[PDB]
Parts: structure tokens; C-alpha cells; sequence
């Protein structure tokens, strides 16, 4: 075994999980090959990787990579290149095959038959927020990112629950300063005086009755990730019920 | 920006910060207040302040509508909100003992002062829908209940311990151009309250326009010429200053803090000039 | 100040410090003192000069001794013309044993001495020819700064050009590296959300070794995280370089290494042996 590699897979909640393996002829079999190179005057080879495709199943299928695959061929190099793999919808962990072939043209233009294709378990190794009190649930049916200018903008929630008691909740949005190491005591001033001055609810005390539009205006601009002044409240047992969701850059 | 002049609010501070632009930004505030209609008609709610003309509104029969009126600050070295508090609408009467401290007093006439100062010159006006003769007016005194503390930091700057502002002079810098940076400082009416400290600390903080907390050591970054503590005198005005060297990033933020000792959470104010310059 | 060297070779300055007003610092070291200077390049780009300092430092035991042997004592044409007139040196061996408390000398205070005591001081100048009116004045002042506190005033009044200076200095050389490159990168952002708008690091390194490696990292985003991984074509110049990945991922773990300094030995055609590579997004 000459090239080094290792098995890359990024798992994301946008039902995605990537595969990227890397590879990289590392210094083990180097430092004997390229002194017996070195005696036969060559420290610049050349394995020609050329062919090089995945599996997914038993359907042995090439899965068409993000990324592109020309004639590589150098000295000392080093490639990853990048797959899109449908994420499952649970533990049906695809074992893979990954097929990859090299052809050694060393020096005095010597081809070498070799390959690297072999099989292995393509396991990854690992909008809605839930109650606390009732089976309501937390969405936001227009796209959690979004574009606007300081202007005005419309922005959607989705509430559903069960009909036990299907009403009286409340919105406000809270602009007041949460009061609160002395950079981290002007870290999370900055946090919350950009929290609670940069949008304001136009409809705050919205009585929700399932669907509402609640109603901003942003002033000062940023990137508002989980933007988390909003606090719907249920009128009943009073529990402070937080949407700590969606975001909204103002460029 | 231009062409958001579509919006009834925005255009007033537009149109006084192309004209007089001694009057800047940064310190008109808003004041949001929201109409609720115990009635089955429409009503058509525009609102004056002593310029300021707010559009053709609607209300249905439950629906509230937060108008945001614009207005700015007041000078607390123009007004002496400190004059006879809570006077009475007739002269004379028991002249009883207050029986509270003086320091209340004065937070009780600073909460009433500023409040009407808000309803003198804030006048609405409306009519129906469904009749469009019998028009009116309301008045707030029954309506605006007291103030608390944001309330009487956002309006009267004067409550805070220290007021500054701070200006950096051609903002667009290339890279290599060490640019001072100035601070005046002008201590408030509050300068009589603690005076057993002669000294406050100065803590220039540094924010990136995108992200936060640039570290102090700030290389690839600002470079200072001196240090960030700087200690300011009370009860007189104040030029600190500090040189600029910056290296490489887009945009920054300055702003300020004051911290009355140099212990932990000792620290009075957390002060929002933060002006932006603009590196190559 | 910093000092060019004795060859003047054209190294310009841009930035000095000369703090003829703000004479007033103290450094316990919790806080940050941060003094920086910005050289530029000559006609030629060489690496080993002298660089030296004039820091003109002084101490704070003998300002505010300065401010109490002027202030509070000897502020007269009387007292210092016959009371403490030649009997200075009995004062200025009163003076280098009073211990004045420095905590507080930046807290709401200045000149308020510790606890050490007065009746065998008072003892030692009863046992001299010490006369009634220098006796009183003394003990006057040593009672004043029995316990006492001060502004900021004669932060400068009381050691207005009356105060040596131990103007030291030191060596700084301008250290270098051993491999000069430059290379120039390719980005682009195929990214698998939508863009997570990443805020530039535009790297300049270097390294300092032989048969070494030279290695980078990209740029830092804010977003939703673990993605944007780019697409990079390598197109380094005026070398022989090395490679980590193409089409490398924006996530958590870069890793965009370039190990160059294994061969391809050049000049130093710089300040330093650098390489200053620059991604753009195509």
C-alpha cells in the first residue's frame, strides 16, 4: 500500500450527507522508492490517476461526484474530491466500494499496472422546535433564510397542536436590554443591544385565533440567526415558550 | 439607502439629514404606540407630532396598528429638569413633609418632566369610516401611565453617568495611514452624585462590522500606538486620543466603556457611539 | 523611538511615539501596554540590520516623591531658602524608606503611604540638629501623608523638566525565514447550501526549516456551519510546489496544506523569506 487515504462523510439536516475521500501518498513506501529513484536519477513521479468512480449498493452504480476528475498525474500530491450522497432517512447505513485505479508510468517511461479499489461500511459516524406543556409545535412555513433590505417584509408561523385547548397563546418581542471577564462583559451587552434594537414586531400581543403572519420591520442590519426575542406565552400556566428559530440577513 | 423613501417615517430624518447636517443621525429615537378600538367601525387615525404627518391608517375592530413616530432627543445642558417638581394646579394648601428621600425625588421629577414633554406636542387626529363627518381628536394624559428606566435613558441622555462622542476623520483608509482617533468627553448632570472617585477608566473596545470581540493583541488587525484605558477626568471635559495603524479587513466598529475602578463588574455604562470605518 | 540603523539604509518609519503630554502609564501587566511601528522597504529587500529603542522611562516612587519633596513640604521661599536648606540629605534618606502604597495610586487616590510608622522617624530627627520650624514642617507632612489621596493633578506640574530620564535601549534584527515563494490560488465557492458569506483571510506566511512545509488555512465563516465546500485549481507560480486537495471543504476541519519547502530554493528577494498566496472566488 502506497497511497494513504481515509473515508470523509458530513452529515447535514438538509438531508445531505457528503463523501469526500482523501488520498495521499504518504512518506512510508516514499522515502525507500524515491531513494531508489534518486539512484536512478527521478524524484519527480508520476502515478497517472485517471480512473476513479464510488458504489453505492449491490447496484454498483458510479454516483456522479460535485467535483471533476481530469487526468492527474504529479509528484507528491494529494486529492479529495468531493461526492453529493442521498442522506437516508434513518440508520440504512449504505456499505460503499470505493474503485479507484492509478497507472504507474515511473521513470524511463515505465507503466506499472496498480490500482486502489476495494469496499468498505460507508457509515457517516453521526425549523421546528417541540413544547414543553402542550403538542404545539414551531415552524416558520416561509423560508427560515431570506433576503431584505431595512424595509419591510412579511414572515409566517406555523402553529399546530392538539384541539385539547387549541387557542390562547400570546406574542411579544421584548425590546428591553437583557442587563447582564470584561470582553465577554462587552461580548454579551453587544449581543443583546443588537438583539432587542434591531428588529421591532409591528403586531406584537397577536391573539392567534392555526395560520398567523406575524408582522416585522428590521431597522439596523446583520446577520439574525435564531433571532430570539420573540416569546409566545400560554395564557394557562404561564411558561415563557421561546422560538429560538429562523434568521434573516439585511443586505 | 435611496428609494426606501416609500415608507411615511423614514423621510423625515432623510429630509433633515440632507439639509441641516449638523443635525445627524444616530440620536433620533422612536417612540411606538399601539391604537386598540373598542368599537365596531373603522377609523382612520393620522397622527401629528409638532411636523411629523402620518399616512391614512385603518383599524378595523381588533386590530392593532403600531405607529412609529419619529422624534429626537432633548439637551439636557437646554432644559433644567431639575426646576419646582410635580407642581401643584393650585397655590398654597397643608404644606405637609414629603416623606421620601431626595434622591427619589429628583427620579420623580425626571419621570414626570420627560412625560409631558411627550404629550405637549403629540396630537392625533381621526374619523369614521362608515359616517365620514364625525371626525376627533384623543389626548394621552390618561393614557401614557408613568415611565420607567429604559424609558428615561432613551429619551433623556442626561440620566447617564457620562456623555461622549467620538469622530474619525476620513473614514475610507487604505492600509497604511496611522489616522488619530478623537474623543470628547463631557461628564452629565450627574456629576454631583458619587465625586469620592476622581478617576474613571476608559475601555476603547474594537468590533468587526460582521463578526464580534476582535482580540486586544489585534494583529493582522488595528494596531494602537499607547494603550486602551486612558483615564478621564470628572467634572471636566476630556481629548483622549489614539493613533491608528490598521493592517488588513474590510470594516470596523469604535465604541466606548466605562468602568469606575479596575476590578471586575464595576462597570457603570456601556456606551453605543461605535463608528465605522472602511479599510481596504 | 526607534532607531534605523547605522547604515541608513532607507528603512522609513511611519509611526513613533513621543508622548510629551500622556506622561503617564502604569504597568502591573494585567493590562496591556502595546507599542508598534511600521517599517517600509528600502530600494533593496534585505533581512539583518540593528534596530534599538530610546524608551525614556522613569519611576513612579520618584514622581510622586517628587510631587510630596515639592508640594507637600518645600513650596516656599522661606522653608527651602533656611529649614530645608542643607539639611537635604537628611531628607533624602527620610524619603527611601517610606513605602508609598501603590494600589491605590491609581483607584480614587494618589500618594497614600502604607503602614509604617513615625516615633522612632521622629526619634531619629529629634537625635540631629534639626531646628523647630523644619521639625514642624516635616511632621507636618508626614502627618498629611499619614493618610491622603490625590487627583491627576501635577501629573506633570510637580516633575516639569526636574526628573532624570534613564533613556535605555535595546537590539531588535528583523528575523527571517529560509524559503521564498510566491503562489496564487483559484476559488470557487460550489457550495452545498446556498452561500454562508465567509469574511476574507488574504494569508501571507512563512517557514523556516529545510525539507519543510509551508501550510494555509481558509477563510472563516458565521453561518450555517460544516458546508460551502469549495472548488480550488491550484495555479501556484515561480515554483515547485505541493498540493492537499482539490475542491477542499469550507467546514470545521480546512486542512489546506501546501508543503512547497521541500525543494524549489530561491533568493531573498523579500524583507523576509515569505509567500504571500491569494485565493479569489471564480
Amino acid at each position: 500500500l502506497l497511497n494513504m487515504r481515509l473515508r470523509n462523510i458530513s452529515l447535514k439536516s438538509e438531508h445531505c450527507i457528503l463523501s469526500s475521500l482523501d488520498f495521499q501518498t504518504s512518506k512510508a513506501s516514499e522515502q525507500l522508492t524515491k531513494k531508489f529513484i534518486y539512484p536512478q536519477e527521478h524524484n519527480s513521479f508520476l502515478k497517472l490517476n485517471f480512473q476513479e468512480i464510488s458504489y453505492k449498493l449491490i447496484d454498483g452504480t458510479s454516483q456522479i461526484e460535485l467535483d471533476p476528475i481530469c487526468p492527474l498525474k504529479v509528484p507528491l500530491t494529494a486529492f479529495s474530491y468531493d461526492s453529493i450522497s442521498a442522506t437516508f432517512k434513518l440508520v440504512l447505513l449504505p456499505k460503499s466500494t470505493q474503485p479507484h485505479r492509478v497507472k504507474i508510468t515511473l521513470a524511463y517511461e515505465l507503466e506499472l499496472h496498480p490500482n486502489l479499489k476495494l469496499p468498505v461500511r460507508t457509515s457517516w459516524e453521526t425549523s421546528l422546535v417541540n413544547s414543553k406543556l402542550s403538542n404545539v409545535k414551531f415552524k416558520f412555513i416561509n423560508s427560515n433564510i431570506k433576503v431584505i433590505k431595512g424595509e419591510k417584509f412579511t414572515m409566517r408561523l406555523q402553529i399546530i397542536n392538539s384541539s385539547s385547548s387549541p387557542l390562547d397563546l400570546v406574542v411579544y418581542y421584548n425590546n428591553t436590554i437583557n442587563p447582564i471577564t470584561l470582553e465577554n462583559q462587552y461580548q454579551l451587552h453587544n449581543k443583546y443591544r443588537k438583539i432587542a434594537e434591531g428588529i421591532i414586531l409591528l403586531s406584537n400581543d397577536y391573539k392567534i385565533p392555526y395560520f398567523a403572519d406575524l408582522r416585522f420591520i428590521g431597522i439596523m442590519s446583520g446577520y439574525y440567526g435564531t433571532l430570539s426575542g420573540l416569546k409566545v406565552l400560554d395564557l394557562n400556566t404561564n411558561e415563557l415558550i421561546e422560538v429560538g428559530n429562523g434568521a434573516s440577513v439585511l443586505i | 439607502s435611496s428609494q426606501v423613501e416609500n415608507v411615511d417615517w423614514i423621510e423625515y430624518v432623510m429630509s433633515k439629514i440632507r439639509a441641516e447636517s449638523n443635525l445627524h443621525s444616530r440620536d433620533f429615537i422612536l417612540l411606538l404606540l399601539d391604537f386598540r378600538n373598542s368599537w365596531i367601525d373603522g377609523i382612520k387615525l393620522n397622527v401629528q407630532f409638532e411636523d411629523f404627518t402620518s399616512n391614512e391608517y385603518h383599524v378595523e375592530a381588533s386590530h392593532t396598528s403600531r405607529i412609529i413616530v419619529p422624534i429626537k432627543k432633548i439637551d439636557y445642558k437646554k432644559y433644567n429638569f431639575e426646576n419646582t417638581p410635580i407642581p401643584r394646579i393650585y397655590p398654597g394648601r397643608q404644606f405637609i413633609q414629603s416623606g421620601l428621600n431626595e434622591e427619589q425625588t429628583i427620579e420623580m421629577r425626571q419621570k414626570f418632566w420627560c412625560r409631558e414633554h411627550i404629550i405637549s406636542k403629540l396630537k392625533c387626529n381621526w374619523k369614521l369610516t362608515t359616517d365620514q363627518s364625525v371626525t376627533g381628536s384623543v389626548d394621552f394624559n390618561k393614557f401614557i401611565e408613568k415611565f420607567d428606566h429604559k424609558m428615561v435613558y432613551t429619551i433623556y441622555p442626561g440620566r447617564l453617568f457620562y456623555g461622549v462622542q467620538l469622530l474619525l476623520d476620513e473614514p475610507k483608509v487604505k492600509v497604511g495611514e496611522i489616522i488619530n482617533l478623537k474623543i470628547i468627553t463631557e461628564p452629565t448632570s450627574t456629576c454631583r452624585r458619587k465625586q469620592n472617585s476622581t478617576v474613571n477608566f476608559l475601555d476603547i473596545v474594537i468590533f468587526d462590522s460582521k463578526t464580534s470581540k476582535i482580540l486586544p493583541r489585534s494583529n493582522r488587525r488595528i494596531l494602537y500606538n499607547g494603550s486602551l484605558t486612558k483615564p478621564i477626568s470628572t467634572t471636566k471635559v476630556s481629548e483622549i486620543n489614539l493613533e491608528i495603524i490598521p493592517i488588513e479587513k474590510g470594516r470596523y466598529e469604535f465604541s466606548v466603556c466605562i468602568s469606575k475602578s479596575n476590578n471586575q463588574d464595576g462597570i457603570i455604562q456601556f456606551d453605543s457611539e461605535n463608528v465605522i470605518l472602511s479599510v481596504i | 523611538e526607534l532607531s534605523a540603523p547605522d547604515t541608513r539604509n532607507d528603512y522609513n518609519i511611519r509611526g513613533d511615539y513621543i508622548a510629551t503630554t500622556p506622561a503617564l502609564i502604569t504597568f502591573d501587566g494585567n493590562e496591556s501596554f502595546i507599542n508598534c511601528y511600521e517599517i517600509t522597504a528600502n530600494n533593496n529587500f534585505d533581512s539583518k540590520d540593528i534596530f534599538n529603542l530610546k524608551v525614556r522611562y522613569n519611576t513612579l516612587k520618584e514622581q510622586l516623591d517628587c510631587f510630596i519633596t515639592d508640594a507637600v513640604l518645600i513650596e516656599g521661599d522661606v522653608e527651602w531658602f533656611i529649614l530645608f536648606e542643607k539639611w537635604k540629605t537628611f531628607w533624602e534618606l527620610e524619603i527611601l524608606k517610606k513605602l508609598k502604597y501603590d494600589y491605590d495610586a491609581f483607584k480614587e487616590n494618589r500618594i497614600i503611604r502604607l503602614l509604617k510608622t513615625s516615633i522612632d522617624l521622629n526619634k531619629t530627627k529629634s537625635k540631629i540638629r534639626n531646628l523647630c520650624i523644619e521639625k514642624a514642617v516635616l511632621d507636618k507632612i508626614l502627618i498629611c501623608l499619614n493618610k491622603v489621596s490625590r487627583g491627576i493633578a501635577v501629573c506633570n506640574t510637580d516633575m516639569d523638566e526636574y526628573v532624570r530620564n534613564l533613556v535605555p535601549k535595546q537590539l531588535t534584527v528583523p528575523v527571517q525565514l529560509p524559503g521564498f515563494e510566491q503562489f496564487f490560488h483559484v476559488q470557487f465557492e460550489q457550495m452545498e447550501t446556498s452561500h454562508d458569506a465567509l469574511h476574507d483571510t488574504i494569508a501571507t506566511i512563512g517557514n523556516s526549516l529545510s525539507y519543510t512545509v509551508i501550510v494555509e488555512n481558509l477563510s472563516g465563516q458565521w453561518g450555517q456551519d460544516v458546508i460551502d465546500d469549495g472548488g480550488y485549481i491550484f495555479e501556484i507560480l515561480s515554483s515547485n510546489e505541493w498540493l492537499i486537495h482539490g475542491q477542499k471543504r469550507c467546514a470545521i476541519k480546512e486542512k489546506r496544506k501546501e508543503f512547497e519547502v521541500h525543494l524549489i530554493p530561491l533568493k531573498k528577494g523579500y524583507l523576509n523569506f515569505p509567500r504571500v498566496e491569494i485565493t479569489n472566488i471564480n
